[PDB]
C-alpha cells in the first residue's frame, strides 16, 4: 500500500480536486492529501507532478486556515523549486514572503529577497506581496488594506490571518493620533470592513466606551486605557 | 482645536536537511516520510545535536523520540566492544519502540548496533549479548540496566550520551529514582543528558533537572 | 628535510606534548608543506614504527593531503582532510584533564575550513553538486570537535578543553553564515553565554563571536543587542585586518542609523564603502527621492550584504525628517495635513493622498517619533508644542 | 570570497587596535533648514500654496 503507482495517485487527486470542488470537506482533503504526498515522499519523487500536488495541497489549506498544513506544502514547495521544477514560483514565493509576514520572519524574508531574479519580481502575485510586505514592515496600513482589498489569486487567504492583528495594531495608532473622537467611518475606510455589521462586529469586543449613546464615534481618550488591555 | 497634552508541525522554514543532519540521516529521514519536523524537534534538535542536555516536555505523537534518536545517531562514534548510548524507560513498550525507532533511523549507517534489554527475561542472556556482541546503544527499563551493572555484565564507564524516555514515569517512584540515581553515578561526569517525558509536574521537575548541567527546558 | 627526519621530529613532538610544534609540523602554512620530499602518496607502510596511533593515520593522511595539495586536485585533499579530523578528534578526546593538542585542534579545523571551499570550488566546475555542499561535512566535523571540547567540564580550569570552544563555535558561525543556515547559532550561543569563560577567550575569537552574534540579532531584528555585539566588535579589531573591519561596519552602520546614529564621509572613504553616502545623506536630509534612487543603485551590493530591509526602514527614519523639515518650514503647530500630501507628491512618491498621510503620521505617532495628535475634523494635525519630534535616541 | 578571514594574532590587548575618533555624527538633527533639499521643499510649498 506504501508504494502508490504515480497514475493511480493522479487519479486520487484529481478526485480529491473534484471532491473538494464539490463538497468542500476539509478534513477528508487534508487526510487525502497528507496521504498523497506521505505516498510521494516515500518513493523519492520530486517531479513536476510533485511540485503540482504540494501546490494543491497548499492552495487548498488556504480556504480553511491551516498555517502548519501551508508551512508543510511551502517548505516543500521551496526546495521542490530549487530543484530545477516549473511549478508556479513567481505565485508561491509571494505566498512564502506572505507566510513570513504573517510569523514575522525577517531573516526568512531577507533570505527570500537575497534570491529574487528580476523575472521573479515581475510577477504581479509576488509584486503585491512585496508591496504588502513594505507596508507591513512600513506601518502603513492604509497601503497593506488597500492592497488586502484586491489581492490577486489567494493572496488575501493568507492575510486574512494578520489582518486582525494588523487591524487591532492599527486601531491602537488611530486612537493614539485621533482625537478628541475617531468616526466609526474613518475604520470602515481604512481597516477595508466589507460591511458597517462586520465593523461593529469587530469593533465590540473590545469595549473601546463609544461617545454618544448611539456609539457614531469611538472616544479615543477614554478608550486609552482600554489599548494596553488589547 | 485644543492643543495636544503629553505545534504539531513548526512555523519556521526549516526542514530536516537544514539540521545539517548525516545525509545517512537524511535519507533515512525522507525514506520514513518525515517532510517537516515538529516544533519540538525544530527546538531540541539543534541544542540535542551539540551534545548537551534537554529536558522536553511535549504531548505524545508530536516526534519526541525521534528528537533524541536523530540527536544520539548524529553523534555517533561506534567502536566494537563499548556501549556510548543509554536508554533508560519504567516500561518493556517504550523501550521496544524506541529499539524499533533506532533501526528505522540507521537503515543507511550498519555501523550503528542497537541491543534491547528489559525484565521477563534471563539476565544470563542479556551478559551473553552483552559478551558476544557488545553494541553502541542500549535501551532497556532502570531494573535491568542496574542489575547488568551491578553484576559488571555492562561497561558503564563508556557512557556519553545517557537519556531518560518518560522521565516523570521513573522519577515519581522510590525503587526506580534510586536505580536511575545509581546507574547514573555509575556512567561518568562527561556525557549528555536527555530527558523526555508527557507531562513533567513541577514537583518533579527540580529533581528531573537535578540530573543535568544546565539543561535547555521546553514544556508544551 | 627527509621524511623519516620529519616523523621523528613530529614523535618528539608528541612524546615532549610540544601542542604548538605539533600544530606547526601538521597545519598547511608551514613551509615543510611545499617539500617535494615530505609529499607522499602511500606513507600507510611508514609512520607506524614511529607514531603510536592514531597519530600514525592521521600524519600519514597529512602528507597524503601534502601531496595532494602539491598535485591539486583539492577533492580529494579535503576527503584526507577530514580523514586528518576524524583522526585526531579520537586522540584528543583521550587527553584528560589536559588541553595541550589546542593548537593542533585549531589548525586541524582551519585546514578542514579551507579544503572544505577549494573543494566546493572543484565540485562546481565539475557540475556534480551545488555550491556550499562541503560546508555541511565541514559544519558536522567542527560540530563533533565542538561536542569534544565541551563536554569536558570536570577538568580544572587551567587543564580545561573549553578553552577551545569559542574558536570552534566562530568556525561554525562561518559556515552558517556562508550557507545561511543562521537558525543554527542559537545552541552555540546559549552554551557560549552559559560558559564561564565567555569573557577570558582570546581577542581575536571574542571579537569574531561578537561580530557574527550580533548580525545574527540584526538579521533577528533585535537591534540593541545587535548594536552592542557590532559595537564591541569594531571598537576590538585589529589594525593589519582591514577587511574584517570593513566586513563590521557593512552590518553596523544600518543598525547605528536606525538608532539615529549617521557615519561620516571620512569613515566611509577610510573603509571604502562609498554605497552608504548617499543613504546617509537622504536619511539625513530627509530626501524620500535621493533615498529610493540609492537604495535602487546600490540594490545588488545591499541584497548580497542582506541589509536592505534593515536599510528601507531608514525610510521610516526619513518619513520624520521630512515631516520635521516641513513642519520647521511652516513655522506651524496646527499644521494641515496637506502641506505633508505636497511634499509626498515632491518626493515623487506613487498615489500618496491625504488618506495615506494620515495613516504615515498615525504610525509615527504611535512609535512616538511624533508628539501630537489628528483632528480629522478640520483635517489638521496639532503637534505637541514643546518636543513635538523627540530625539532618535530616546524613542 | 567576501567573508570574515582570520585574524594575524590570536591577541592584541588592544595597543595595535585601532580607535576611531567620532565617526559618527550625531547632530545632525538640527532646527537649520537651509540646504538645497530645504530651498526645493520650500520652493514646492510655496508653489502650492504654504508658506
Amino acid at each position: 500500500s506504501t508504494v502508490r503507482p504515480v497514475a493511480v495517485l493522479k487519479k486520487s487527486l484529481c478526485m480529491v480536486k473534484c471532491h473538494w470542488k464539490e463538497k468542500q470537506d476539509y478534513a477528508f482533503a487534508c487526510e487525502q492529501m497528507k496521504s498523497i504526498r506521505q505516498d510521494l515522499t516515500v518513493q523519492g519523487i520530486r517531479t513536476e507532478f510533485t511540485v503540482e500536488v504540494y501546490e494543491t495541497h497548499a492552495r487548498i489549506a488556504l480556504e480553511k486556515g491551516d498555517h502548519e498544513e501551508f508551512n508543510q506544502c511551502q517548505t516543500q514547495l521551496k526546495s521542490l523549486y530549487a530543484e530545477n521544477l516549473p511549478g508556479n514560483v513567481g505565485e508561491f514565493t509571494a505566498y512564502r514572503i506572505l507566510y513570513y509576514i504573517f510569523t514575522k520572519n525577517s531573516g526568512d524574508i531577507t533570505t527570500e529577497l537575497a534570491y529574487l531574479t528580476r523575472e521573479l519580481k515581475a510577477d504581479p502575485c509576488v509584486a503585491h506581496a512585496l508591496a504588502l510586505r513594505t507596508a507591513w514592515a512600513l506601518g502603513n496600513y492604509h497601503r497593506f488594506f488597500r492592497l488586502y482589498c484586491h489581492a490577486p489569486c489567494m493572496s488575501g487567504y493568507l492575510v486574512d490571518k494578520f489582518a486582525d492583528r494588523e487591524r487591532k495594531v492599527a486601531l491602537k495608532a488611530m486612537i493614539k493620533t485621533f482625537r478628541p473622537a475617531l468616526p466609526v467611518s474613518y475604520l470602515q475606510a481604512e481597516l477595508a470592513f466589507e460591511g458597517e455589521a462586520a465593523c461593529r462586529a469587530f469593533l465590540e469586543p473590545l469595549g473601546l466606551a463609544y461617545t454618544g449613546p448611539d456609539n457614531s464615534s469611538i472616544d479615543c481618550r477614554l478608550s486609552l486605557a482600554q489599548l494596553s488591555a488589547f | 482645536l485644543l492643543d495636544y497634552e503629553d505545534s504539531y508541525v513548526s512555523i519556521h522554514s526549516s526542514g530536516f536537511r537544514d539540521f545539517l543532519l548525516k545525509p545517512e540521516l537524511l535519507r533515512a529521514i525522507v525514506d520514513c516520510g518525515f517532510e517537516h519536523p515538529s516544533e519540538v524537534q525544530h527546538e531540541c534538535i539543534p541544542q540535542a545535536i551539540l551534545g548537551m542536555d534537554v529536558l522536553c516536555q511535549a504531548k505524545s505523537g508530536m516526534g519526541k523520540t525521534a528528537v533524541f534518536v536523530l540527536a544520539t545517531l548524529q553523534q555517533l562514534x561506534p567502536v566494537t566492544g563499548q556501549v556510548s548510548v543509554l536508554v533508560m524507560c519504567h516500561t518493556r513498550e517504550l523501550a521496544f519502540q524506541i529499539s524499533k525507532e533506532y533501526e528505522r533511523f540507521s537503515k543507511y549507517m550498519p555501523n550503528v548496533k542497537v541491543a534491547v534489554f528489559f525484565g521477563g527475561l534471563s539476565i544470563k542472556k542479556d551478559e551473553e549479548v552483552l559478551k558476544k556482541n557488545c553494541p553502541h546503544i542500549v535501551v532497556g527499563t532502570p531494573g535491568r540496566i542496574l542489575a547488568l551493572a551491578r553484576n559488571k555484565s555492562l561497561n558503564l564507564k563508556h557512557i556519553k550520551h545517557f537519556i531518560l524516555d518518560e522521565c516523570d514515569k521513573m522519577l515519581e517512584q522510590l525503587d526506580m529514582r534510586r536505580d536511575v540515581q545509581e546507574i547514573f553515578r555509575m556512567t561518568p561526569h562527561e556525557k549528555q543528558v536527555m530527558m523526555f517525558s508527557a507531562t513533567l509536574s513541577k514537583e518533579i521537575r527540580p529533581v528531573c533537572r537535578k540530573f543535568m548541567q544546565d539543561p535547555m527546558e521546553i514544556f508544551v | 628535510i627527509t621524511i623519516n627526519q620529519y616523523l621523528q621530529q613530529v614523535y618528539e613532538a608528541i612524546d615532549s606534548r610540544d601542542g604548538a610544534s605539533c600544530a606547526e609540523l601538521v597545519s598547511f602554512k608551514h613551509p615543510h608543506v611545499a617539500n617535494p620530499r615530505l609529499q607522499m602518496a602511500s606513507p600507510e607502510e611508514k609512520c607506524q614504527q614511529v607514531l603510536e596511533p592514531p597519530y600514525d593515520e592521521m600524519f600519514a593522511a597529512h602528507l597524503r593531503c601534502t601531496y595532494a595539495v602539491g598535485n591539486h586536485d583539492f577533492i580529494e585533499a579535503y576527503k584526507c582532510q577530514t580523514v586528518i579530523v576524524q583522526s585526531f578528534l579520537r586522540a584528543f578526546q583521550a587527553h584528560k584533564e589536559e588541553n595541550w593538542a589546542l593548537p593542533v585542534m585549531y589548525a586541524v579545523a582551519l585546514d578542514l575550513r579551507v579544503f572544505a571551499n577549494n573543494a566546493d570550488q572543484q565540485l562546481v566546475k565539475k557540475g556534480k553538486s551545488k555550491v556550499g555542499d562541503m560546508l555541511e561535512k565541514a559544519a558536522e566535523l567542527l560540530m563533533s570537535c565542538f561536542r569534544v571540547c565541551a563536554s569536558d567540564t570536570r577538568a580544572g580550569i587551567e587543564d580545561s578543553k573549553k578553552w577551545g570552544m569559542l574558536f570552534l563555535v566562530n568556525q561554525l558561525f562561518k559556515i552558517y553564515f556562508k550557507i545561511n543556515k543562521l537558525h543554527l547559532c542559537k545552541p552555540l550561543i546559549r552554551a557560549i553565554d552559559s560558559s564561564n569563560l565567555k569573557d577570558d577567550y582570546s581577542t581575536a575569537q571574542r571579537v569574531t563571536y561578537k561580530y557574527y552574534v550580533g548580525r545574527k540579532a540584526m538579521f533577528d531584528s533585535d537591534f540593541k543587542q545587535a548594536e552592542e555585539y557590532l559595537s564591541f566588535a569594531f571598537e576590538h579589531c585589529h589594525r593589519s585586518s582591514q577587511k574584517n573591519k570593513r566586513m563590521i561596519l557593512i552590518y553596523l552602520l544600518p543598525v547605528k542609523m536606525l538608532l539615529g546614529h549617521m557615519p561620516t564621509v571620512e569613515l566611509l572613504k577610510k573603509y571604502h564603502l562609498m554605497q552608504f553616502a548617499e543613504v546617509t545623506r537622504a536619511v539625513s536630509e530627509g530626501n524620500l527621492l535621493l533615498l529610493h534612487e540609492a537604495l535602487a543603485k546600490h540594490e545588488a551590493f545591499f541584497i548580497r550584504c542582506g541589509i536592505f530591509l534593515i536599510l528601507e526602514k531608514l525610510k521610516i527614519i526619513t518619513y520624520r525628517n521630512l515631516f520635521k523639515k516641513v513642519y520647521l518650514l511652516l513655522k506651524t503647530h496646527q499644521l494641515s495635513l496637506d502641506a505633508f500630501l505636497v511634499a509626498l507628491k515632491f518626493m515623487q512618491v506613487e498615489d500618496v493622498d491625504i488618506d495615506e498621510v494620515q495613516c504615515i503620521l498615525a504610525n509615527l505617532i504611535y512609535m512616538g517619533h511624533v508628539k501630537g495628535y489628528i483632528s480629522h475634523q478640520h483635517q489638521k494635525l496639532v503637534v505637541s508644542k514643546q518636543n513635538p519630534f523627540p530625539p532618535l535616541s530616546t524613542v | 570570497d567576501d567573508e570574515f578571514e582570520e585574524f594575524p594574532a590570536e591577541d592584541w590587548a588592544g595597543l595595535d587596535e585601532d580607535e576611531d575618533a567620532h565617526v559618527w555624527e550625531d547632530n545632525w538633527d538640527d532646527d537649520n533648514v537651509e540646504d538645497d533639499f530645504s530651498n526645493q521643499l520650500r520652493a514646492e510649498l510655496e508653489k502650492h500654496g504654504y508658506k
